[PDB]
DNA sequence: ATCGGATGTATATATCTGACACGTGCCTGGAGACTAGGGAGTAATCCCCTTGGCGGTTAAAACGCGGGGGACAGCGCGTACGTGCGTTTAAGCGGTGCTAGAGCTGTCTACGACCAATTGAGCGGCCTCGGCACCGGGATTCTCGAT
DNA sequence: ATCGAGAATCCCGGTGCCGAGGCCGCTCAATTGGTCGTAGACAGCTCTAGCACCGCTTAAACGCACGTACGCGCTGTCCCCCGCGTTTTAACCGCCAAGGGGATTACTCCCTAGTCTCCAGGCACGTGTCAGATATATACATCCGAT
């Protein structure tokens, strides 16, 4: 119905000009269920650093938004283990005339910087304001053992 | 099975009494449609509240208590139906 | 079946007490029963109200000597401010 | 003027405008988009984010949400997918 | 030379008449199907307590007396005897219900 | 008094005041209620169903029945001016209005 | 020679002066004794805060005002400009103060 | 003690009230009925407030009863408290 | 949604939920307080008072000034049908009236 | 010091600084809306009590706010705030 | 000022019928005795804010005068409403049948109260700078007597 | 239909002051985690009364006609509000001073809630009979045209 071609005019356009680092399809036979690659940021702790994630879309689109989950994890005070973000526009500033590649921008960059006003994880936020050289090695370290 | 223009029911002897009711001696001829308007709206303004008191309750009957209470609600309090 | 629970024979009583040859109708019984009811809603409300206010967390019997006094016009919250401290004098003792 | 078709694209459900409503920011888009965008979404402006409850409370009460203006043009000039919308 | 009263006094024994009972002057069943066609207006497949029609009857005549009693006072107030819409409207005006 | 009789006998009522501090105490009104607001409440609630029934019952005298009707419980409501100013916004099922007639519209003498 | 407006112009100015005001028409001084003087007629010796004055000066003010808008309401119907006090009378009785 | 201070409540000052109210033209018997209901509505007022006072155990009164006795008669006031 | 983040924060809300939910259950309502009631409670506040601010800002916005005062309080519920119907019964302390004069007092 | 005392201003500040981010407010009109604030929480929370009480129930639940809502606010007033209150209970429950 | 019809209303008598006043079984709610704990009554202290008084200056109230516009009474016209009669319509009453939904009972599972340790949100107090109030001069605009 | 003088209101620029908005310290109220008793959600069964139909009276509604009395427009008189100038009165502001009583704290005791047991007061159901409604026939108060 109108969600149908709202995501198949999504995907046209994802195909036509894809963004930069972020790279996202249909993972199974509905077009419900996605799937997205994020690489990271080149100013970033978080070098080499390739993330899949799983999108779900709610049955009303896009009155709603969607459902974005990583399937690793990442050390970031906005991510907790699970793989669940902490954005606004994910939830609470949401709005119908917002698009895929908005969203996936947007989480890409929370990861250059992070935002301390409301983090998942309040100790490695913690943390990183306590000093910035431990969480920078803290991630390296995560990122170079999990991340690939 | 609908229901359409039965405000004509509440005929003109019918406003003509309770205006005698009321005290008053000599009508004009255009009291009535101003009545049926009023009445209208007054009847509107019960009848929402005594539903939605009965749709709070998960029924599908308008019992003589939500009446009660709209009218008690409304500011207008009746004695002699319970409550 | 279900007990309902109403003011009926105690009205009666009073009734008796007041004319001893009169009865009452079954819709006058229900007005009188409706007339009771509201006026203890009234009372009780003001009476809670009031209790709120000062920081209190019980109704004594001046919270409801106030609220008579509020409610009640002047020779009716008079005689029952009277009847009331009648009846509470009576009981302690 | 007459506007083109791909100008008269609603932002929301990417489909030509079936009784468009305007925005006090002079924003158009269809009346079920913007009936779904009240009651589900955030009660605003879905572009500019300009909250618009008020004109929405005093408008939809009397019947005025929909545009008059450029609904006749929409309607007249542009048939054919109107009907098979 | 067939008799009939004079212009007034027929509506003072109407008066008098309809001020000393107490029964119910509108006809029941219209009523009843007017508050039916509100309902389903507001909300589809309602059934009704006999009692509730009667107390929305009840509510309705004293609310319509009473509007009566402040629209003779109004009219009286301009030097008249006949009610006219101006002094219904004033009357609801003064009392807040249309303001 | 004796502590042995019924409350309401103790304290001279013919009203209840088991029930009464029965529902003052599950009506949501205080976290607490003392001991003696019930009987308060009683007397106070006694005094105005007696002076309301034996105004009616004056009423009824005068129209030569013995049985209090709405209509008679309307008639001393409104005749008193106490009770009416009480009872000013409450409406009485089946009780009528009190006979008045402006003077501007009776016959010219 | 001396220039004169004529009656009603300068009514008019005052009215379009003070409903684009919200400061209070009556002097503070003489409303608070007359408080005072109601007050010790129903308990002796008390006090007052400011703000229980300033609060009771309010109401009054505005009770008043509205008190006046139904006068003018009444008057107007009369076929009149003048305010009489039985357009006061009538509006207190059809609003339910005095009945 | 005080005695015959209705009469401070002046013409002009009833005249502006009459004009805040939107009224072109007074009469002359105004005034008296003015200040007589006025005087009605201060006692009506004023006695619920001092009964708040007096339950409270309090010699003065304050705003709060002030406002509880308006809001008892629905004439809610915004300003003072609440 | 998640936890670990404040009441207020999950709903989206600015007013408090656990002021709120206090207020119901110490407030001699009802025996029990539902775990749903404060957050629709102060959804509702909420809405009612961004609704009021922003006509109140609009009438400051009209005069000139930076900063609402009453008289704009009282201009922004009066001229609204569905505020002045809500606050009908209240009075807006230091508001004033609407400037209104009847067509027939006017000059002819 | 003086004993502390609650009031909704810091709520009413923060709901001010997103429709006008650029516009103060007094003090006086700040004592007005926290009066107003009291007095909708006051009416709301007793019709529910009421509305609970009718049906002898013991809690207030979101349905009965719900009704309130309903009874109490005028026409659209009731729709907007209902369907904000829905939305805010489903955002707080998932 | 009367007086006659003529009409409507109030008064006295028989009768009969259904609702009111009372009686009986029983069961659910109120009374009696006891224990534990916190709510409120009482005494004391502090310091805020209420009341009282003086002096000045000046904005508002009180008083008077001239006159014009509005309130009020009297007249005449004509139209709309009251009163009465004959006719058409549908309310009211009874009797019957059907089933939808209100009301009550039994299980049980999840939601809300209660309690204890902990910490950050919100409150009280301080401080400062910008918005609004005020003053002074000029431009703009209704008002009215005179054409 | 208009031109112009006198007067009130709005615009604009500069100075100043106080209160609104932000920051800091801290205490206490909300959060989190865990456990437990019971409220209400659900399924099932009973049976009450709400709905629908049919036929017969006959009472209330409707339509039409005549006429009269009340609504409304107009004119005329007069007197009482209004606008403006002058004088007198006391409201308002700033200041100082004393003390009453509001507001907080600590301690104690006694009053109310909660639990268990028991029994009788009040509710539901059933029955007789008499107060009130109705029908019928006079008595009288009241209204309207005619003297
Ligand atoms: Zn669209
Ligand atoms: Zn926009």
């Amino acid at each position: 119905h109108m969600a149908l071609k709202r995501i198949n005019k999504e995907l046209s356009d994802l195909a036509r000009d894809p963004p930069a680092q972020i790279s996202a399809g249909p993972v199974g036979d509905d077009m419900f269920h996605w799937q997205a690659t994020i690489m990271g940021p080149n100013d970033s702790p978080y070098q080499g650093g390739v993330f899949f994630l799983t999108i779900h879309f709610p049955t009303d689109y896009p009155f709603k938004p969607p459902k974005v989950a990583f399937t690793t994890r990442i050390y970031h005070p906005n991510i907790n283990s699970n793989g669940s973000i902490c954005l606004d526009i994910l939830r609470s500033q949401w709005s119908p005339a917002l698009t895929i590649s908005k969203v996936l921008l947007s989480i890409a960059s929370l990861l250059d910087d992070p935002n301390p006003d409301d983090p998942k994880v309040p100790e490695i936020a913690r943390i990183y304001k306590t000093d910035r050289d431990k969480y920078n090695r803290i991630s390296r370290e995560w990122t170079q053992k999990y991340a690939m | 099975k609908v229901l359409r223009d039965n405000i004509q029911g509440i005929t003109k002897p019918a406003i003509r009494r309770l205006a005698r009711r009321g005290g008053v001696k000599r009508i004009s001829g255009l009291i009535y449609e101003e009545t049926r308007g009023v009445l209208k709206v007054f009847l509107e303004n019960v009848i929402r509240d005594a539903v939605t008191y009965t749709e709070h309750a998960k029924r599908k009957t308008v019992t003589a208590m939500d009446v009660v209470y709209a009218l008690k609600r409304q500011g207008r309090t009746l004695y002699g139906f319970g409550g | 079946r279900s007990r309902k629970e109403s003011y009926s024979i105690y009205v009666y009583k009073v009734l008796k007490q007041v004319h001893p040859d009169t009865g009452i109708s079954s819709k006058a019984m229900g007005i009188m029963n409706s007339f009771v009811n509201d006026i203890f809603e009234r009372i009780a409300g003001e009476a809670s109200r009031l209790a709120h206010y000062n920081k209190r967390s019980t109704i004594t019997s001046r919270e409801i000597q106030t609220a008579v006094r509020l409610l009640l016009p002047g020779e009716l919250a008079k005689h029952a401010v009277s009847e009331g401290t009648k009846a509470v004098t009576k009981y302690t003792s | 003027a007459i506007p083109s078709l791909s100008e008269c694209q609603c932002g929301i459900c990417m489909e030509i405008l079936v009784e468009p409503v305007t925005l006090p920011c002079n924003h158009t888009l269809c009346k079920p988009c913007f009936q779904s965008t009240v009651e589900k979404a955030s009660l605003c402006c879905p572009f500019c984010r300009r909250r618009v409850s008020s004109w929405t409370r005093y408008h939809t009460r009397r019947n005025s949400l929909v545009n008059v203006e450029l609904w006749t043009i929409i309607q007249k000039h542009y048939p054919r997918e109107c009907k098979l919308r | 030379k067939p008799h009939r009263y004079r212009p007034g006094t027929v509506a003072l024994r109407e008066i008098r008449r309809y001020q000393k009972s107490t029964e119910l002057l509108i006809r029941k069943l219209p009523f009843q199907r007017l508050v039916r066609e509100i309902a389903q207006d507001f909300k589809t497949d309602l059934r009704f307590q006999s009692s509730a029609v009667m107390a929305l009857q009840e509510a309705c005549e004293a609310y319509l007396v009473g509007l009566f009693e402040d629209t003779n006072l109004c009219a009286i107030h301009a030097k008249r005897v006949t009610i006219m819409p101006k002094d219904i409207q004033l009357a609801r005006r003064i009392r807040g219900e249309r303001a | 008094s004796a502590k042995a009789c019924t409350r309401s006998s103790r304290a001279g009522l013919q009203f209840p005041v088991g029930r009464v501090h029965r529902l003052l105490r599950k009506g949501n009104y205080s976290e607490r209620v003392g001991a003696g607001a019930p009987v308060y409440l009683a007397a106070v609630l006694e005094y105005l169903t007696a002076e309301i029934l034996e105004l009616a019952g004056n009423a009824a005298r005068d129209n030569k029945k013995t049985r209090i009707i709405p209509r008679h419980l309307q008639l001393a409501i409104r005749n008193d001016e106490e009770l009416n100013k009480l009872l000013g916004r409450v409406t009485i099922a089946q009780g009528g209005v009190l006979p008045n007639i402006q003077a501007v519209l009776l016959p010219k003498k």
